[PDB]
């Protein structure tokens, strides 16, 4: 039936070459080279000042890696051989063999500041600490993907008798709270020629990458080339998965409307309103060893229909109406995310309040541009519904002036009634 | 002992903690000039300090007195000293009059710190026990022979220094006998400086293709007389080449590639004719005995057997018909077994970039060695001559750059001319039989010959010496004997004397032989009143007067330390 | 999977030019194929409120949601949806939904506040009633939608998640997911009418709506109307099968299996399923659509073998008592759930609780008499534990004295004393 494969985030298959990337993320990239029945593993970092890159001679044949800001966790899937290496070389490396049955393989590994997490193909979930003391042997649905950032752990489970699901937890040095346990995951698995089959024999789930954002929101990049962010995950009754990049559509958009195949997106990280990702050119999805600079892709809410963009353009230029629509939606979801992260986790820098104010400014500017297109069609009720969602009292006077230019005095009276409700 | 390999990185951090300052220069690297290994080692160190912005002063030194003159005039602001290729045999406190009392700062608690750090990057395995053990200021970059071999001498020296009747004599004389057994031992090399500095770069993480190529050159330069070192260090270089190579292609002007491909044991194959490559090779003349006319007849006969015409063989390798050079490996495999040249087959490293041609590691290190050699009242002549080889060393440093391939081609032409001169003087030695048998050592004295002014250079006399050792090593009828090679300089009027170790033939595959000439040279210098020079970093290189030569050789053959 | 478009109470073509699109309690929407052109006729059961209307369709609207204020059409291939309010004082609007390669709109929904598009890749898209978008979200792939009074009931299915349902509710501040993608207990289906219907509707959902008091209800391929009880507290939610319609048709026909009478559901009001009783070889309504009949809610505690060996079917007294007891229990807890949170809606319910508790106590007294007939003391005492009010215990102590059984009375009097005293 179905076969499980060992997964690391943004790993690359071997292909016809003798080397591949074990893992790629915002900290760095770990790659392995076949070295005549042994391997040479090079760990390089994007942060040169904090971390110094290194390499070592691997004799066990590690095919799993996880790389965070305090350690590196290697794992061999077939024998259960795992190893944790701190970066600072003050704490010692440790090496451990976990029990694997016949047909059991380690599918994915993850590391935490105070824990080390190993997941097997039969559903076992073994948690050690950072020094090698075992702490828990749980049995869950078979974990095919792990990614941890600080004390937060995000996992994806799949089985024939359970279906696709995800679990998000925050273990911490204290306050052990599990956010969601094996709730179903809204993602499309790939439709199971050799350019895609060389990858899907290696990564059957279609997970290109699995990470957290810069503010701690989980993000997943499935086989449909869309970036799904989990919004309001702290409140389980209001949680929703927001697609914020349908990257095939923006690839088609920067190419001038041409149905383009030879360029692909390989995701690495999501900073605020920007996915850092290598735009891989060629017939292969995965990048090669001379790794280019990761390009920046601004997130766009998928409300773009190709028919209207082809109709007006007789570089794809978006009309101001649906550009205002997508700016309004993107500003609303980003304002919600920034408000939740600033209210719950606080600000990690000083820039978050002012960029939230400028984001609400761009929210109101897009709402006024929708209000103008409503008033241009003599649509009083849609204009009132648009300016009813206007957030700040500063931009309501602009709507009054647009109502004056459109000659809708009943709209002026109702917006002044809205203002009368707003003074108290 | 003071720096094992796993803490080389830590030593480099200490260098930063004494030298990473933008305002002042505080790091001076003393490099042993006239050594390819030290040249490549200092090139990798200079690239590493250029990438991190450490101020530096690279000073090439020939003689020990030149070292003492340069260290005596050093400013007190300098706190980091790197000694590349030397400083591992002598006692640096007894030589540089170093006393720790005037160099100590903030002794207060059992902690000691100094105002100057002197690091040693030396490949000569006789290590001075005071220098490696009882010295805080002199810090050694040891390969790891101290943890495996030098433990008995460590405990003997420690209970010698700790304890300043029959019990005292019975233990102290025993430990002094162990220490004097470790001393009066011959000089040998088992590791290269470039390998240790590339291990430091692997510990830091500054490895790239250029530093790997410099490490390959530094390891390859020891393949003449120290083939066990190259055979030991070859798999690490193979792993590093296969690690830092790209994924794959078409020849394009920007892609530098560095392949592990068959690079035969020949002198300048890709920049000369095939006839001149077989004719001037040390191994081919070592086996087929090309110095007489019968060897030339046999070389022409094997050219007839290989199917290569002499018109095609004497043509330049780049202009050679590739119906000869494409299946040259198959021709080598089929034909060289009958003439005994099976060991010509050898895999090496060949680097090319753009469309300017391929260069091997062996051709590059002979080009660099030639650029060291002939690259460009008596005490003034010696000072000017030492300045001339320092200028030669900096010309060869200029040839290491990628953008200066004209210097590399000049070195190729100089290597061809110098090998022609070496071949002519070698057959001059072999035809008239100036090699004399003295039952403990073999003596070869050059009184006159063609272009004898090239042999005031050390490495040219070592090239002639390795020519003679390769030619006499394949002759099994005379056993292994050390060689004394003396060359006269008329203007200086001195015999420069080199001590050459014998070696086993290359086809065999054990314990390396040591260099027992330095012990006898030091003992004869101490006992007799010979006005001689011991200042060379290779301690088998001395300078004697003409009139004191024969008593020196009589005291040498009377001494049993050869 | 096929992922065919779904509209509630939708009827396939079936080698016929005319088919229905959406039938609810307010009306029905039908389409006519005519010279590569569709003609959409919408018609309302309440003919006294406003007027039915025809219009011209050049796009092929195979999706429709009909409410009391508007009609939302949608095209599954091109994605062009269109909202048409019934009164002419509100203008219609038309939107083109973005779709991927092979992506179709599976079901649409329209609230007086909200306009919802459900998509075969899970792209849950939301709008207000004037077409301004509010949210784009990815869920498990939609196969069914309904909504009323900013309450959204969705049913999802995929090959990697299975059958599931969601119960979203949108306040003006934030969204609230009651049960997000919890698994649904609906049985999927396993001759020409069956092939035509399960080619049109492979999920087998005949209809999917809300009750009149806001309770979600579903009618699938097993002809079993399920209601989601206790959905306001997600830790206590039960899916109650409140109608087994095959049992009701077998009871109506007179103990005879039939293959020419089926049911087509429209809506659920309190105690009554408003539905079309179809007659014919097909299971879907035809062009002379009859007046919508009503079927009473009957809990499936009826044994076919016992009813056929006992005997219009004369129900035995004990099975009828159990039926009334269970139906009164589930209706009491549902109505107490609705009025304690949402308040009064028609204002007659405060007497409905009293009459229904009277029926509950009456059915418990018939079970009391049935248990005391066979001289079972402890079973009757367990029945007497569940009595609601004090006045039922007077008839209970009347029955137990008639059956010369004082051992029941000695505990029922103590239960009564502990009830009124504490």
């Amino acid at each position: 039936k179905f076969r499980y494969m060992p997964f690391s985030p943004a790993g690359t298959p071997f292909g016809f070459t003798d080397r591949r990337y074990l893992t790629m993320n915002e900290v760095g990239y770990v790659s392995t080279v076949k070295n005549s029945e042994q391997y040479s593993i090079t760990v390089s970092f994007f942060d040169v000042g904090r971390f110094r890159e290194y390499h070592f001679e691997d004799l066990f044949g590690y095919d799993l890696c996880f790389l965070n800001e305090k350690g590196t966790l290697f794992g061999q899937s077939k024998t259960g051989q795992i190893q944790y290496r701190p970066h600072d070389s003050i704490h010692s490396n440790w090496t451990k063999i976990i029990p694997l049955q016949a047909g059991e393989r380690i599918t994915s590994v993850a590391a935490t500041p105070v824990r080390v997490i190993v997941g097997t193909s039969l559903g076992y979930f073994r948690s050690f600490n950072q020094f090698g003391v075992p702490f828990a042997v749980e049995k869950t649905s078979p974990i095919v993907a792990l990614t941890a950032q600080n004390y937060r752990v995000f996992s994806v489970h799949y089985s024939q008798f359970h279906g696709l699901s995800y679990s998000l937890s925050e273990l911490g040095t204290s306050s052990k709270r599990y956010y969601k346990r094996e709730c179903p995951l809204p993602m499309s698995l790939p439709n199971i020629k050799d350019a895609n089959l060389d990858y899907y024999n290696f990564n059957p789930m279609g997970i290109k990458s699995l990470f957290f954002s810069s503010y701690g929101d989980p993000c997943i990049f499935g086989s449909d080339n869309t970036l799904l962010l989990l919004s309001k995950w702290r409140s389980p009754e209001e949680s929703k998965w927001l697609p914020i990049l349908d990257s095939n559509m923006e690839i088609w958009k920067m190419s001038g409307g041409k149905e383009t195949t030879d360029i692909h997106v390989w995701p690495l990280a999501l900073a605020y309103d920007t996915l850092n990702c290598i735009l891989v050119k060629g017939k292969h999805i995965w990048p090669e060893f001379p790794l280019p600079l990761p390009s920046e892709m601004e997130i766009r809410m998928p409300v773009f229909v190709k028919s209207k963009l082809l109709e007006e353009n007789k570089e794809i230029q978006i009309p101001v109406s649906m550009a205002a629509e997508e700016e309004y939606l993107r500003s609303k979801v980003l304002s919600e995310l920034l408000t939740d992260t600033l209210e719950n986790d606080g600000e990690m820098y000083g820039n978050e309040n002012e960029v939230l104010a400028a984001l609400n400014g761009a929210y109101d500017k897009a709402l006024l541009r929708l209000f103008a297109s409503a008033c241009s069609d003599q649509n009083v009720e849609k204009a009132l519904s648009l300016a009813h969602e206007l957030k700040q009292d500063r931009a309501l006077t602009a709507a009054v002036k647009i109502s004056e230019r459109a000659e809708l005095p009943s709209l002026v009276k109702k917006i002044n009634n809205i203002r009368e409700a707003r003074y108290e | 002992m003071y720096y094992g390999i796993s803490q080389f990185s830590e030593a480099y951090n200490k260098i930063l903690r004494n030298s990473s300052s933008h305002s002042s220069c505080q790091l001076v690297i003393f490099v042993s000039c006239l050594n390819i290994d030290a040249l490549c080692a200092t090139k990798m160190l200079s690239l590493l300090f250029k990438k991190q912005l450490v101020q530096s002063q690279i000073v090439p030194i020939f003689g020990y007195s030149e070292l003492r003159r340069h260290y005596s005039q050093l400013d007190d602001n300098i706190n980091s000293l790197l000694l590349v290729g030397f400083g591992g045999v002598i006692d640096l406190e007894a030589f540089l009059e170093i006393d720790p009392q005037e160099y100590v700062i903030d002794t207060d608690s059992g902690e000691q710190s100094f105002r100057r750090d002197i690091y040693v990057l030396d490949a000569h395995r006789p290590w001075n026990l005071d220098n490696i053990f009882g010295s805080q200021i002199i810090q050694c970059f040891d390969d790891g022979t101290v943890d495996d071999t030098l433990g008995e001498q460590k405990e003997a020296y420690y209970k010698l220094l700790e304890l300043d009747r029959k019990q005292r004599k019975k233990q102290i004389h025993e430990y002094e006998g162990v220490l004097e057994e470790y001393y009066s031992q011959g000089t040998t090399v088992v590791n290269s400086i470039s390998a240790q500095i590339y291990s430091l770069l692997s510990a830091i993480g500054e490895t790239n293709l250029s530093n790997l190529w410099l490490n390959i050159l530094g390891t390859t330069s020891l393949d003449i007389a120290y083939a066990q070192v190259y055979n030991r260090l070859y798999p690490l270089l193979q792993d590093e080449v296969k690690r830092l190579t790209p994924s794959s292609s078409v020849k394009t002007p920007d892609t530098l590639t560095l392949n592990i491909q068959p690079d035969y044991y020949l002198f300048l194959l890709r920049h000369s004719s095939l006839y001149d490559s077989f004719y001037y090779s040390n191994y081919v003349n070592a086996k087929l005995s090309l110095w007489n006319e019968n060897g030339k007849k046999r070389l022409h006969k094997m050219f007839a057997r290989m199917g290569i015409p002499l018109s095609t063989a004497q043509e330049t390798w780049l202009y050679m018909d590739h119906s000869i050079k494409r299946e040259l490996g198959i021709i080598f495999d089929k034909n060289l077994d009958r003439y005994g040249l099976q060991d010509i087959i050898r895999d090496g490293f060949v680097r090319t970039l753009g469309y300017r041609g391929s260069i091997s590691a062996s051709e590059f290190v002979e080009a660099l060695t030639a650029l060291l050699e002939v690259g460009n009242n008596s005490a003034q002549k010696l000072t000017n001559l030492r300045k001339r080889w320092v200028s030669n060393f900096w010309l060869s440093w200029d040839a290491l750059d990628d953008r200066k391939v004209e210097l590399l081609n000049r070195g190729i032409q100089l290597a061809q001319d110098l090998q022609r001169a070496i071949f002519n003087t070698g057959v001059a030695i072999l035809e008239k039989k100036l090699i004399k048998h003295l039952r403990i050592y073999r003596l070869c004295v050059l009184q006159d010959g063609p272009d004898l002014d090239l042999y005031r250079n050390p490495l040219t006399l070592l090239r002639l010496g390795n020519w003679l050792i390769e030619c006499c090593a394949e002759s099994e009828d005379k056993q292994l004997l050390p060689m004394v090679l003396a060359s006269i300089d008329e203007n200086t009027d001195t015999y420069l004397v080199a001590g050459l170790t014998p070696r086993y033939p290359r086809g065999l595959d054990k314990k390396p032989i040591l260099n027992n000439f330095s012990m006898a040279f030091q003992q004869i210098t101490a006992e007799t009143d010979a006005k001689v020079r011991i200042d060379n970093f290779e301690s088998s290189i001395i300078e004697i007067r003409r009139e004191d030569l024969s008593p020196f050789l009589e005291k040498l053959t009377l001494s049993g330390l050869l």
